[PDB]
């Protein structure tokens, strides 16, 4: 028997190994393929469980270029280097997020 | 989902 | 008929209208009639139409006080059953005025009340019911629905993961909370009471709700993810049921569960309205469905029971697991999952959908899979059900060799790996083993989980 | 087992106890298992025992937190099905601690929740359930019972007579009251709402209750006999159901009716307690029974549903008519009528009674006969059911050529003549025609009634 | 009149009192009558007086049971309409005893109930109503008023800034909160639900209130300034309206909003009393005003509707934007803003004020400006409205090229620069461009905002 | 529209759907519009449709969070008023 | 698009650039011109949202000299150098403040 | 009825 | 505001 | 009584 | 009245 | 305690 080590998690994909650039890129590409609008959110680590994180600029409505999304992620990270950063994909047909996952964990 | 495949569409 | 003539009359003369075109407001029913040799199809169809609506075995004068042409149910189409010459499909139209608005009880009672007892038929199977939009709007429906639930629980991008605490019976409240705590801290979104867990001498409900809520809050703090446990409020009386629901709300429990068939439609509908009024998610268990839905010649197809649940109200509905079902019944299962979740389901006989079903704005319901499922089922489960589903691994979690926390983590890793692979465009069912094996290299929990149960 | 070993295990090792002697407190269940070839009887029985009680598809460590030997359900006897080699009877004992006290819901959910869905069995039929006296005492039971009801209504010496208003749907409230008024003034003790009559656009419930109560009071004054009408309180929600019941009490209605399966056990049990608290008689309709009870290989025998109704609560229960049933099913029907009315029913396999059922002091329930019955059925009905029964003639009253009042009188004369002949020691079924013919010489209503429908 | 004589009589004989001097307790009304040629002025005035108060088309004897001289409404002065010879002003006095105390409903119903339907007049316009102090004291009035609101929100020295979330419909609750969060964190004091936002399938009210309150609290912590969002409690029924208001109080929302015309005066008055009892600020939207207030020949001038709102109750009232209005209607607008905010408004015909209106101690109401306004309007808005105003920039905030936070900051900088310049004694409207341009040199947000929309 | 472009836009581009067939579930309204000379009929009809339902005087980004095609009210038919050339009937589906 | 930077605010005029001596003087002069009585409040930064800040001495009822007000502001600042300091103007006719704004932000 | 045929009897 | 311009004044 | 001697009269 | 002139008729 | 010494045992 191994003892299970308790640690904080970050929802979808957080139980997998941290994502390299390729894995992150595949998820954004999938989101665009679904017709979802990528967006970026960020928040102080202690406020991670708040319903409303800070929104970085506006959702990238109609964005088709994954590189633009990745550049925005870097720009958000530079502006708020201690914050967790989350990629979201807005599904306007369901008015829900098609996917959301933390790209940077903060602090 | 929801509104994507409505009767109207 | 304009004059009163007493005596027995044939149902066909009044209730068989082959040239009727159903109105949009009409409730339509498809019955698979397996009649006894010697009885005429039209007469069998008319007899079902008459007895389910306004007919009598003998002529009554009171019919002349009203307009039977307006009110009566009418059989309007007969069709063969493909590959079964002993049976035929009867299509019956019911005017919307026959039913209490917003009452799945009333509609259900009328359609299934006494036609199933006919000596004329060997078997009667209610296959499908077309609920018109006008009727649908009178029903409360799911208190929240898929999108509101995801927003409330802040869960996106994947199916939710659940676990039923085992053994089904026998654990004290504090031990029950311990099991709940371990499952939730290990990565499950939800845990649930067993369907049989109500209030027993070994574990009174109030003690259970207190320890479970403590377990839920502790796990939520330690994981940084929202957690819930479906507290069973199924109770002997409505007063008791509401008391338990109110206590769950008072202690901050986000979700409760109810058995809608065994508890009953009246209790469920009231609970669903209460849930909407109080912001509590409602998980619906389908105990007794197999009594009614298994027999292909006699009973009610689960697709009908699915429509009633969506109208009555639930945020989640147990749907079984398609992995066990054969391909013939797989398409049928995919059919009622669409009925559970979609807004408009077009008619598709290959999937058992006999009528176009329009739900309008009525929210969809989470499909819930459970049974003897474990990590190896994950790829097929993610493929079949998709994101708007809850996968419940009771034995697959508490049966892990390293305990609930490891079992939960193993299931959570397996789920996330399947989802990530699906998003990357891989065929997860074809590559399921490879996906799971790759994920296991980074998760000892998943690795030994895959060794515990077979592929 | 004392140590935790993960993995799948056979149910037989734990849940098959051939040497177990059931305790008096145990709930016992008899299932008729029609297993798929290849599966062992004991394993099938054990699997039903495990899944209905405390078992899991895989070993869970949490079992070790409790004492599974105490709590577990156990299959203890296997028997052949006489004349059917494909099926066998499995007898399973459940410790009383497994169930919420006073909850037919909980016991029912546990026994029928998921065993009916096994792929191991082709069919599963719950034949009988032994409710121990200790459990029976926790249940409310009938709010009044046969003797209290007869005292309240001041009715003695004969079966009661009822009528369902027809057509089932379509009549306005005032016309509904007119039909009720005519039936009651002509000699029926009771009239009733149809099972489908709740609150419809053509007739809202409050208007119906007002006109019906006016009709009931007028007929009572004009006949000098107590009268009642079973007002249907079946409703979408418990709040609505109680509202209607309260209004019936407020206006002085002596009796109400509920659909216990379609309305649901939770609603019915609460209504039965309400009825006892408020002195209102409760008539129970069994809509949906045929969906569950008809198939001899899969489902629940009506005798089980009868026991649940008596525990849940009702003063009357619809029991169908034995006249249609064949002799093989006649003895079974007489079996559940004894279960409905008697205090102690000894085990009798010829009648389908698998266990001694002790009701103690729990009151008996009126057996209700209805269907396409008319004056000619009276002799057989009086013979089979006896005095503590309600005979309901819906079509047989409103279908009389001279209207409801004459039809009621015809049925009333036929009933009284059969009762008088029985008391005089004549064999009423053998001499039925002669008895009815003799009575008709003094009743033109009965005479033409006998001409309207055939012998 | 002392004797009863039946038949039709002229209204002038009783309801035209040219020599009447109104009492201080009298309610006075000014109607602009555009009569049909052929009808006499005095008779038209008397007819309006009679039908709005105690008169009948024909003589009734019941008049003699009471003292019509005391109770009757009376036309007491006729005046020409300056520049319009087709119309005349009729001044009618109503004894205070004619009205339910504390009821804007009753007074409003009496004055506008049926006089507007006369075939004698081409058009009828209620221009002004003098509410006497004695009546004013019976009305609840604004729950808090300008000064209490500033103390509660700790806001001084400037107009408040608001934003309506856009699009008016279509956003989910979580996305709605995101928009609210961004606006508030960027420097807006308030955000608001659109008037059409109640509880819709895309966004149920309870979910909206939860996410909005979370957004409000997060922005408040991050800015160090108090924030609010006007949660719309306009609902189908009073029970629903109060439920939503109670939930807003429970979650700590400082302010709610209501539509007083469409929701109705009865609901609004009850809500205003509830708001005072619970310490919740009340913002009032004036939907439907244009239906009633636009037509200069037929309808009710907004100044009357303004007085009713102040009596009924609201802490804020939407007043439109004077920037669009022409100079002829500018003075009228300044007139009702004084009526909204001042304690004593003297009679001033140039501003449309026909009567001295004394409010006594009744608190003033925030004037709210909104529409298609943007940064360029700021100088004129600050000039016209002054400090005790709320300027709402819905499109002017969510339409900023850099998003809500930048748009809010741009509006906030523009507002503060205009206020600072006003305090320094500059003519802000004349120097508006220079002021805004100077401020933009330090605010990139304002700079690009000024480029987005035109001057 | 899929991308956010700020600024004022004409109502006709979105709220005038001459080829729309109303659904059975739709609420339909008939307005008699007496417009000020200079304003186009379709634009007047579209403006009534937009402001009564989901429209705004200026483009808002929040429109992109939802599906305006589903939710929006739409003017679908213009008709003359018999004997009155100053006015026209606008038919709007909600 | 520029990202909007969230920071704490201080109500009226806080969205404008910090006020020099001239701008502050103009506001006090305006308040006196209105007949309002200037006053000074101060509080610990963390208590900024409290309804009741500390009152510095008493409101300067009938004060006509802006210089006296400015001197009082300095005296309050000296006594409580870490506190935020707020100028208020009491309007006794409305029993409300005619204006209020933070002159020093604290800590 | 009732007490006539009890278990005790 | 409020008391400044009352009827009495 | 009542209305006979009002202030107005 | 009522049912005589329904949409169905 | 409790279940150890039940009547059944």
């Amino acid at each position: 028997m191994q003892d299970y080590k308790q640690s904080l998690k970050y929802e979808t994909f957080s139980y997998l190994p941290p994502m390299n650039a390729e894995r992150i890129r595949a998820q954004i590409k999938y989101a665009i393929a679904q017709g979802w609008s990528p967006g970026i959110e960020h928040v102080e680590v202690k406020n991670s469980m708040n319903q409303y994180w800070y929104m970085w600029k506006l959702p990238f409505f109609g964005e088709q270029n994954v590189d633009n999304v990745l550049a925005e992620i870097e720009a958000c990270r530079s502006a708020y280097p201690t914050h967790q950063v989350k990629l979201v994909a807005y599904d306007n047909y369901a008015q829900s997020l098609g996917l959301a996952f933390v790209v940077y964990r903060g602090n | 989902p929801r509104l994507d495949l409505i009767e109207q569409a | 008929v304009k004059k009163y003539s007493a005596g027995v009359k044939e149902y066909r003369q009044t209730y068989w209208m082959p040239e009727y075109t159903p109105l949009d407001s009409d409730i339509l029913a498809c019955f698979k009639i397996t009649p006894q040799p010697g009885v005429d199809r039209e007469e069998a169809a008319a007899a079902v139409a008459a007895e389910s609506s306004t007919g009598t075995w003998t002529t009554v004068w009171t019919d002349l006080l009203t307009d039977m042409d307006y009110y009566k149910g009418r059989a309007y189409r007969i069709e063969d059953v493909p590959g079964d010459d002993a049976a035929f499909y009867a299509f019956i139209a019911y005017p919307i005025d026959l039913f209490e608005e917003g009452s799945v009880v009333n509609v259900f009672t009328s359609l299934v009340g006494n036609v199933f007892g006919f000596k004329a038929v060997r078997g009667l199977r209610l296959e499908d019911v077309r609920f018109p939009l006008a009727y649908v709007k009178t029903c409360g429906g799911p208190p929240h629905g898929i999108q509101v639930e995801r927003d409330k629980m802040n869960k996106y991008g994947r199916p939710l993961l659940g676990c039923t605490i085992k053994p089904k019976l026998g654990l004290s409240a504090k031990n029950y909370g311990r099991a709940v705590y371990e499952c939730l801290r290990g990565g499950l979104d939800f845990t649930k009471d067993d369907e049989n867990i109500n209030s027993q001498p070994f574990m009174r409900w109030r003690d259970r709700f207190l320890f479970v809520q403590d377990a839920t809050e502790t796990a939520e703090a330690q994981t940084g993810e929202r957690k819930g446990h479906y507290l069973n409020v199924t109770a002997p009386t409505p007063e008791e049921m509401y008391k338990r629901a109110e206590f769950a709300k008072e202690i901050g429990a986000p979700i409760i569960m109810h058995d809608y068939i065994t508890g009953g439609f009246t209790a469920n509908t009231g609970l669903a309205k209460w849930c909407q009024d109080n912001g509590v998610l409602l998980h619906i268990h389908r105990a007794m469905h197999a009594v009614i839905d298994r027999n292909p010649n006699h009973g009610i197809h689960f697709r009908v029971l699915t429509k009633i649940l969506r109208l009555s109200g639930g945020d989640h509905l147990h749907t079984g697991t398609v992995v066990g079902k054969l391909e013939g019944d797989r398409a049928s299962t995919l059919g009622w999952i669409d009925l559970l979740r979609e807004s408009f389901i077009p008619e598709d006989r290959s999937r058992g959908i006999f009528f176009d079903q329009d739900w309008g704005s009525m929210p969809g319901v989470f499909a819930v899979a459970s049974g003897g499922i474990h990590v190896w089922h994950m790829p097929a489960l993610v493929n079949i059900f998709g994101d708007d589903s809850v996968l419940q691994f009771g034995g697959g979690t508490l049966g892990h060799p390293w305990g609930n926390a490891a079992g939960a983590a193993a299931n959570r890793v397996a789920l996330e790996a399947c989802v990530e692979a699906r998003n990357q465009g891989r065929d997860i069912e074809k590559e399921g083993k490879e996906i799971l094996t790759a994920a296991a290299q980074h998760s000892p929990e998943l690795k030994i989980a895959m060794e515990t149960w077979k592929e």
